[PDB]
């Protein structure tokens, strides 16, 4: 259930 | 230099709910 | 933790959690010790019987935060690894002696009210404070029982005389290590448990008022059972190796 970070980190 | 010291803590002059055990037992 | 309370908001901001990027997931905690190092177990990136080997692009670092799932805007900071160093006498083999590791940030976090680096023992605040009875206190994201909680948990906990740590198990002590948690007759209870590991046990010195990291979640059998206990790195026994690798790279 983690939510979505931001694109940009990954 | 300022390791350790919490800002919303130490350096505010504020305890936390629960560091007097740790310092109790000390 | 098992039976941990909430943290507080800005209580440990040394707290890291180790986030894989795919799936995304909480690995272990860890602890920010300066604006450009990280510590944690080496077991949680290495671990070969479960086939574990984690390298720097596994992985996440995320820092200033307070709930576990959710992405913290304007609160938490994300960063990437640059490197990952594991002492090269970990011994994954046997007991997981030298169980510590440090991770190199690729650019600086700065510092705010949620985040901010513990300090590293020195030889008469470890002679000091790591005496049995004394407590210390253990923070992580978790599981509560051997389900995970919406937030950091905190537990404090004794240190336990090495002789009792001894006798609680058949794997190997070695000096490099310490064990914690209350006697099964002590009344309290708690623990880290799965989700914990790499995370910090910190004591308050009251010479100076300044949290000191003086373990980091290594090992156990189960998760608060009587007559166990939780086995920690002790983190001063190995500070050479930590000032060798962070003067020697950074
Ligand atoms: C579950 N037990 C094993 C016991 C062990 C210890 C040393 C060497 C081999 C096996 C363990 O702790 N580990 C196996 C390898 C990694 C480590 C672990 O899971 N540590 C996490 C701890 C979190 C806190 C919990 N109370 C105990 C386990």
């Amino acid at each position: 259930d983690f939510e979505e970070i931001p694109e940009e980190y990954l | 230099a300022d390791c350790g010291l919490r800002p919303l803590f130490e350096k505010k002059s504020l305890e936390d709910k629960t560091e007097r055990e740790l310092l109790e037992s000390y | 933790i098992v039976e941990g309370s909430d943290a507080e908001i800005g209580m440990s901001p040394w707290q890291v959690m180790l986030f894989r990027k795919s799936p995304q997931e909480l690995l272990c905690g860890a602890s920010l010790i300066s604006d450009r190092w990280v510590l944690t177990a080496a077991h949680c990136l290495l671990y070969p019987p479960w086939d574990k080997n984690f390298t720097e692009n596994d992985l996440l670092v995320r820092i200033g935060k307070h709930s576990r799932t959710r992405y913290e805007r304007n609160i938490e900071k994300i960063s990437m690894l640059e490197k990952i160093y594991i002492h090269p006498r970990y011994n994954w083999r046997e007991n997981l002696d030298r169980d510590i590791a440090l991770m190199k940030l690729k650019k600086p976090v700065a510092f705010s009210d949620y985040i901010h680096p513990v300090c590293l023992p020195d030889r008469e605040t470890a002679a000091s404070l790591l005496q049995a009875g004394y407590k210390g206190r253990v923070t992580g994201w978790g599981n509560l029982k051997e389900g995970q909680p919406s937030v950091l948990q905190v537990v404090n906990l004794p240190i336990v005389e090495r002789p009792v740590c001894k006798d609680s198990t058949r794997i190997r002590i070695t000096d490099n290590m310490f064990c914690a948690g209350y006697k099964p007759d002590e009344g309290k209870r708690g623990d880290a448990c799965e989700g914990d590991s790499g995370g910090p046990f910190v004591m308050k010195s009251p010479f100076n008022n300044r949290w000191y990291q003086m373990g980091i979640v290594s090992w156990g059998e189960g998760c608060d059972r009587d007559g166990k206990y939780g086995f920690y790195t002790h983190v001063f026994r190995l500070k050479k190796w930590i000032q060798k690798v962070i003067d020697q790279f950074g």
